[PDB]
């Protein structure tokens, strides 16, 4: 191989970000332009989520492997926030450069970023420290589900998607316990639903309905059958599936199944369960014998989802058809088939209101990519939203708070005989290409934009009015309302500069080639 | 992954529509210069084609831009009709359109809400432009027609397009609001007939009874069947396989004969001279059936049962076995007919109604195609003629109206999209350029005239590019619903403007 | 684009290239070729016509041009050739005008405006002849036939021709006959001579064997019912693991076909056409065996094409299960008949059948198959001719002289049409004087002469009088020893006006994948 | 148009012949050659049509191709 050091792999580090940052800043926020991106499958993906874009790449160096895996952090941490701490972590190594074309040590500019990127988290501090609960963050849930959903430039009527977003991560995610669940969010959703069809069911909706309409369409409250026994061919890990060759050995092969399903409807309704949820669930045939011994249940069901129906239900779990007893039962508020107005979105609800230990969103758009569309943007809302709903804490973005926090770092820069000033200049330097590249994407002057707000950052000497984020001509990041977590504003910089400096204390590169992935 | 940048994927987005959107405007417009699709990719052949998926899809699509407008305007074509000709074109025109400005560097969040204000102003210019002439039935029906008219115009049919002059009409008419192929049911047959067509009686399949079954049926009780025999009818004892040895492959195929005969069975019980099915026999089951006293009528149309039980009251079910889970029906005859040289079977005694059978005789199945679908198009239009009886002049006049009332607005409204506003009227202009030379005729002294001509207020007068000339769009009829104009208007735009907001196209 | 502009031209390119060298038309000119194709061969190859059917040319514009030949043929019967000679004179023209840049779809109906006064002019110069006539439909096929590779048996060919219409033809004025209508029927053996000309339908099949019915009370029909027995359609149980168990099936299998065959017989078959399908057996080797032993004719597996004209001649319709007995839906036929002449040949003769007032069969026998192409070929144009004369009545010149008849007019109707479109048409109204020449074109040297004075004869013979391309000398093709029916020279226009201007319409090119 | 101006006095020379109209050389939306004003000296467009003819004959002058290595040196 090659060790590749000095600017050979400083280059092989600062080309990759550069082709992966520009798709992402040109994808960047609502005014970033939706991109269309085909597989050697043959299959497009229009992304103008620069996540979704680093979903879509693998860049071959190893920190653009690791930039599309540094937003999903963020991502899974922040929802938002995934696109902006890629396109600056590369424009760092731009200002890195340069200033190690200044002269000055890679160690030393690595260094001053994080230095100074504690004014960048701390100048966001003062902006909103709020907290609110489940409530009031509702409105500025919305308020910044104004900005997330629309982030995916699907936000409209989708307070709805807000709303159920509120009362979502609270649910999970406790705003006491301050740490991250969305596990028990449960995600659902089907194409050919619609943006402005979205509902949160608060308890688990299996695919599977009715055998029968003739049996109910109603199961009773509570005693639900949480079983794994076989009701259609048992599939486990590995059995070969040999078939019937003969006249006589086919009629005893519809005998024997009729007579062990009966008894075993009858057990599972002499247990007392009205709805029979089965790990392994019905065959056609016994359906019909459910429909004999007359119990609402429930065909086929994946295996660890009958434990969902364990959790989320509250229900004390039966495992197994042997062990069948009144006592351990599923438990459902009511079940219900429901359709949502697209029978293509079709769903048995086991309704949890009481004890609901998994919550389910469920999403709904007329193909796959606006179902997706309305998932990323609920989902990055969720995060955000979650974020705020521990503690609400905003600022206004879009630059108006990379210019706010570059008057401290930059002006400390100098206050500092230290050599990181540079850095902290660069550091400082490097923030406001959001603003550009977004007035970039949002079709402006970029160069004035900044500055417009620094005008306004002199003026104001606070993020509130901002350019133009939504390209409606009202300069604001206020009454625009462009308002995001605070966390996640920070989340993006310790992310941003501490990974670039992980890249930068390595220039030390041992690979047969300059950049592998 | 492979990552397309800023240079190539748009102007690949800007060739591949172009270069898709080039073959079918020539095709198009009055005097449209037919596209010749070659097939020399899967065999070796000609094809005449002026018809857009027919050059669109059976051209594979490759390029991610070649992909979205082939996609976007073909369903643009089965939900508003002929919309593979026109989104393409006219998102290619746009994407033409855009290069000036991406080459002026046009900012891509300027150029999308430009042409968004822009394509509103055309269509609300359409709008403008656009007036109900089914104020009055008989100006519906017209309007329907003159609608229709634009809609069936310009296809290799001839007794068919007339045809579905009133057919269309009929139907959208006695269904109030909608078309369908439910209200009139399509047979398209062999015949000696070229382009001719007529509303069917009951209705028609395509066979021969022979054998010892009368070809004919009187006083027939139709016992409806979704349920048919394979000739092999698969239950417990049908499962007999005794193939070992090559005697046992010489008796196996004889116990089909052996299967055959108790198939019979399962009708006697139902007690009818007339079972049809919708599935299908050999001859030597026929020579079973007739004998046993149930005639066989076999492969039954989906839509003729439809046919029948729209009108007969009868009911359209699933999963046949006794005659009680699907409704019986009637038919006053069961008869088989000569038609040309075809020799087919025929239900009949009820005539026309709700449900009505369309039979199509043809030379080829080519003079059959374009007539569903010129009729597909023709209905939905004409469900579109009920809900906007507006019927905008077409042939240019509402193109050549759309982009002056753009311009205006094209012009103080934006400060700067201008750039784009205007570039969308140039699209709506292209089209009658594109014929004109197909005319013949000279764009230039028509278009910038004409259209000002018209935008200063002619509007029945407009481009008849038969002939080439400045020609009213009213006495020719050709104009055409509001709805399926405002449609292509709406497609295009984004198949133009989607892969502009894409900048970037990576690989994985 | 450019694409457009030059796949046209590059159209334009093949298939008048093709064209051109398509021209020795008749004569006996030029010399003779084997052909190494295109992936390598050894062809030798001779006289266009067949050639035009031979030829396999593959490039966009080319494949029009194997269609636009076999067209004329099945349009008329002649100008096979003659369809592509004044094919590259529409190719030409249209050069000229792109080459004025005039627009092709201007360019487009032009052809019509061709088409539709040239016809007429056409129609000027068609001398009308009887259709029902025996002379003008002797003299039409005559001319024809002298023509044709037998002028001698001709003859004998000519009234067959004009029988065989008369016959199949609608009384009085009629546009009939057509050579689905005619069955042409070869048979081995026999004599040109002895080529048969019957009113009735004779299904060119071979009778099984010899001494099986010629007798009358025919019933032929195609049965789709097979031969039941053991192992054959009939079920057994019986599993061979020995010799016996092999036996016993057979001796009980021949005899119950041989009582299945009395049924056939019995229901008054001398003949049966057998369903190409079969289960194990259908109709067995020994079960036409014994049905030849009651004399019912037997074709096992009948070739499809003797199947539609008994249903399409009888109208035959299926037939019930032997053990069923019959539907009686067997075709209508009185006679059964066998003919062996030169001792060769199994010619099953269904005379009586049920006949529209059409389908002729003509009996093409002869000493050899060569023997029997001659005439077999001759008689076609014998009957196309009349047939052409029935389809449409006239009698204008053949060998493309008339052509230049039309020319000289055409130029000054475009003339007087006065458009864009005159000087479209008039660039072809005079291009078409091209074949005459080009017929002559490509045999030897010392060329000049003949070429450009033969539209300068037919000129100087102004629009009444011209240069009879066959036998040469100024008088007015028409009326020769030297004729068409007008239909012949029509659709020769008609198909190339059409698939010419199909290049017209051609924009860059596309490929279906 | 070339084609078509040539066209439509072909039309009109269809309809009439020797017209006091003709084409528009002054492109005024009448076509004429009277109220165009354009006329020339049957003397000159006669003396013109000798030079063409007579210079196209000229070019067939009458053998010789050769030189003597020198025809344009």
């Amino acid at each position: 191989k090659s060790r590749l050091m000095g600017l050979e792999a400083l280059k092989s580090h600062i080309m990759a970000a550069k082709a992966v940052a520009n798709t992402m800043r040109t994808s960047l926020g609502p005014n970033g332009l939706d991109k269309m991106m085909v597989d050697k499958d043959g299959d497009v993906t229009v992304t103008n989520d620069g996540a979704t874009i680093l979903s879509m790449m693998d860049v071959d160096h190893q920190i653009a492997k690791l930039m599309v895996e540094l937003s999903k952090s963020q991502d899974d941490e922040i929802g938002d926030g995934t696109t902006g701490v890629v396109v600056l972590a590369g424009a760092l190594l731009e200002e890195a450069e340069q200033l190690l074309d200044r002269g000055i040590h890679p160690i030393r500019i690595a260094d001053g970023y994080e230095q100074a990127a504690r004014v960048a988290i701390e100048h966001l501090d003062k902006i909103s420290d709020s907290v609110l609960v489940d409530i009031k963050d509702t409105e500025p849930l919305i308020q910044t589900a104004k900005t997330t959903l629309g982030s995916k430039v699907v936000n409209s009527c989708h307070r709805q998607m807000a709303e159920i977003a509120v009362n979502a991560v609270l649910t999970v995610a406790d705003m006491e316990r301050r740490d991250v669940d969305f596990e028990l969010i449960k995600v659902e959703g089907k194409v050919g639903g619609r943006l402005e069809d979205t509902k949160l069911i608060k308890g688990v909706i299996v695919d599977k309905d009715f055998s029968h309409p003739q049996m109910p369409k109603k199961v009773e409250d509570a005693k639900i059958a949480i079983l794994t026994c076989p009701f259609e061919p048992p599939k486990p890990k590995t059995k070969h599936k040999l078939d019937v060759t003969s006249v006589e050995d086919y009629k005893a092969l519809q005998k024997y199944e009729k007579e062990k399903f009966e008894e075993m409807i009858q057990q599972i309704k002499e247990t007392g369960a009205n709805l029979a949820i089965c790990q392994w669930g019905f065959d056609d045939e016994a359906n019909h014998l459910l429909l004999q011994n007359n119990l609402p249940a429930v065909r086929w069901v994946g295996g660890p989802e009958i434990e969902l129906i364990a959790i989320a239900t509250g229900g004390r779990i039966v495992p197994r058809f042997s062990e069948l007893t009144a006592e351990k039962l599923g438990f459902a508020g009511l079940v219900q088939e429901i359709s949502f107005g697209t029978t293509k979105d079709k769903m048995l609800v086991i309704e949890q209101c009481k004890n609901s230990r998994a919550v389910t969103i469920f999403i709904r758009g007329g193909n796959k990519m606006i179902i997706e569309e309305a998932k990323r943007s609920l989902h990055d809302a969720l995060c955000v939203i979650r974020n705020l709903i521990r503690d609400n804490r905003v600022v206004y973005g879009g630059g108006a708070a990379e210019i706010s926090c570059a008057l401290a770092v930059s002006q400390e820069a100098d206050k500092c005989p230290t050599l990181e000033q540079y850095a902290m200049r660069a550091f400082a330097d490097a923030l406001e290409v959001i603003p550009m590249a977004l007035s970039e994407n949002s079709g402006m002057n970029p160069i004035q934009t900044m500055t417009e707000v620094r005008a306004r950052q002199v003026k104001e000497m606070n993020p509130a009015l901002g350019i133009d984020c939504l390209h409606k001509g009202t300069n604001d990041m206020k009454q625009q309302h462009v308002i995001e977590t605070l966390i996640g504003k920070k989340q993006q910089i310790s992310l941003a500069t501490q990974m670039v400096r992980m890249i930068l204390k390595i220039d030390d590169i041992r690979k047969p080639g300059e950049s592998e992935e | 992954a492979d990552e397309e940048r800023a240079e190539t994927a748009r102007l690949t987005s800007f060739i591949g529509a172009i270069a898709i959107g080039d073959l079918v405007k020539s095709t198009l417009g009055p005097k449209g210069m037919d596209k010749i699709l070659l097939s020399s990719g899967r065999d070796a052949s000609l094809m005449v084609t002026n018809d857009g998926a027919t050059i669109l899809k059976n051209i594979g699509v490759d390029n991610p831009a070649a992909k979205v407008l082939v996609d976007m305007s073909r369903v643009q074509d089965d939900e508003v009709g002929d919309g593979t000709t026109s989104v393409t074109v006219l998102a290619a025109e746009l994407l033409r359109e855009a290069e000036s400005l991406i080459a002026k560097k046009i900012h891509p969040q300027t150029i999308i809400a430009g042409w968004r204000e822009a394509t509103k102003a055309a269509r609300e210019a359409l709008l403008s432009s656009a007036v109900d002439h089914g104020s009055d039935e008989v100006k519906f029906r017209q309007d329907l027609m003159n609608i229709a008219g634009t809609t069936l115009s310009s296809k290799l049919l001839t007794h068919h397009k007339d045809h579905f002059t009133k057919l269309a009409v009929e139907a959208v008419l006695r269904l109030k609001g909608s078309g369908n192929l439910e209200a009139i049911h399509i047979i398209k047959k062999l015949g000696g007939s070229l382009a001719d067509s007529y509303l069917d009686e009951g209705f028609l399949l395509d066979k021969k009874i022979g054998v010892n079954q009368p070809k004919r049926i009187e006083n027939a009780k139709i016992l409806i069947a979704n349920t048919g025999m394979d000739t092999d009818k698969i239950k417990i004892f049908g499962s007999r396989v005794r193939v070992d040895s090559t005697a046992k492959v010489a008796e196996i195929e004889h116990a089909e004969k052996e299967k055959m005969k108790e198939k019979v069975e399962r009708i006697l019980k139902h007690g009818i001279n007339c079972f049809i099915n919708r599935q299908l026999i050999y001859n030597y089951p026929e020579q079973l059936f007739g004998a046993a006293g149930v005639m066989a009528i076999e492969h039954a149309d989906f839509a003729g049962v439809e046919r029948l039980a729209l009108v007969t009251g009868g009911e359209i079910a699933s999963t046949f076995d006794h005659p009680e889970l699907v409704k019986l029906g009637s038919c006053k005859l069961i008869e088989e007919v000569m038609i040309g040289e075809d020799k087919l079977i025929h239900f009949s005694g009820v005539a026309l109604g709700e449900a009505c059978t369309i039979v199509l005789r043809g030379a080829t199945q080519q003079i059959l195609d374009e007539a569903e679908r010129s009729l597909h198009d023709a209905l939905c239009v004409l469900a579109q003629t009920v809900k906007d009886s507006r019927t905008v002049y077409g042939g240019g006049c509402s193109e050549m109206l759309m982009a002056h009332a753009v311009t205006q607005l094209a012009n103080r409204t934006p400060g700067k999209e201008a750039v784009a506003m205007e570039s969308y009227a140039k699209a709506l202009r292209m089209l009658p350029t594109i014929i004109a030379d197909n005319a013949g005729y000279d764009s230039a002294d028509l278009v910038a005239q004409l259209r000002a001509a018209h935008s200063e207020g002619n509007t029945t007068a407009g481009l008849d590019m038969r002939e080439g000339t400045i020609g009213d769009m009213a006495i020719l009829g050709i104009t055409e619903s509001f709805q399926v104009k405002r449609q292509v208007l709406l497609s295009a735009a984004e198949a133009a403007e989607v892969i502009l907001r894409v900048d970037n196209i990576i690989k994985a | 684009r450019d694409k457009p502009a030059q796949i046209r031209f590059s159209n334009i390119s093949a298939a008048k290239a093709v064209a051109d060298a398509i021209r020795t038309s008749l004569g006996p000119k030029g010399m003779d070729k084997m052909i190494q194709d295109g992936k390598g061969d050894v062809t030798i190859t001779n006289d266009g016509a067949t050639i035009l059917k031979q030829m396999q040319v593959l490039h966009p514009a080319a494949r029009m041009l194997v269609e636009l030949s076999k067209a004329q043929d099945i349009e008329a019967g002649d100008g096979t050739t003659s369809v592509v000679i004044i094919a590259g004179s529409l190719l030409d023209s249209c050069t000229k005008l792109l080459q004025k840049g005039i627009h092709p779809t201007i360019i487009s109906e032009s052809f019509q405006k061709a088409l539709e006064k040239g016809i007429e002019i056409l129609t000027d110069m068609s001398r009308p002849v009887e259709l029902s006539d025996r002379e003008t439909l002797l003299n039409s096929a005559t001319t024809s036939l002298n023509s044709k590779v037998v002028s001698q048996y001709s003859s004998l060919l000519s009234p067959m021709s004009v029988n065989a219409v008369m016959k199949v033809i609608d009384p009085a004025t009629a546009t009939s006959v057509d050579l689905r209508d005619i069955k042409i029927v070869k048979k081995l053996g026999g004599t040109i001579d002895d080529c048969e000309l019957v009113e009735g339908l004779v299904l060119t099949q071979k009778v099984s064997n010899s001494g099986i019915t010629r007798v009358e009370k025919a019933k032929i029909g195609l049965i789709q019912f097979c031969l039941s027995a053991p192992k054959t359609d009939m079920d057994n149980q019986i599993v061979v693991s020995d010799y016996a168990q092999m036996d016993r099936v057979l001796r009980e299998e021949r005899a119950y076909i041989l009582n299945l065959v009395k049924q056939i017989k019995k229901t008054g078959c001398n003949v049966l056409l057998i369903q190409k399908s079969i289960l194990r057996d259908a109709l067995s080797d020994l079960a036409l065996h014994f049905l030849n032993k009651m004399k019912i004719m037997v074709i096992k597996d009948i070739e499809r094409e003797d199947i539609e004209f008994i249903c399409k001649t009888i109208g035959t319709k299926p037939v019930a299960h032997i053990d069923q007995f019959t539907a009686d839906m067997l075709g209508s036929a009185e006679l059964a008949e066998e003919v062996n002449l030169n001792g060769s040949g199994k010619l099953l003769k269904i005379t009586g059948c049920a006949s529209p007032g059409k389908t002729v069969t003509i009996v093409v026998r002869g000493s050899n198959k060569l023997v029997i192409e001659e005439a077999e070929r001759s008689i076609h144009d014998a009957l196309c001719v009349i047939r052409c004369l029935v389809k449409k009545r006239a009698l204008i010149a053949g060998g493309g002289a008339p052509e230049i008849e039309l020319a000289l007019r055409l130029t000054e109707y475009s003339r007087t049409l006065s458009g864009m479109e005159s000087y479209c048409v008039r660039a072809f109204a005079d291009a078409m004087e091209v074949i005459p020449s080009t017929l002559a074109e490509n045999a030897g040297l010392n060329p000049i002469s003949t070429v450009t004075e033969l539209r300068n004869r037919h000129a100087q013979g102004e629009k009444t009088a011209g240069i009879n391309v066959r036998k040469g000398g100024i008088s007015n093709i028409l009326e020769e020893l030297v004729v068409q029916p007008l239909l012949v020279s029509v659709s020769a226009l008609t198909l190339a006006t059409e698939t010419v201007r199909s290049i017209l319409k051609i924009d860059d090119v596309v490929n279906t994948r």
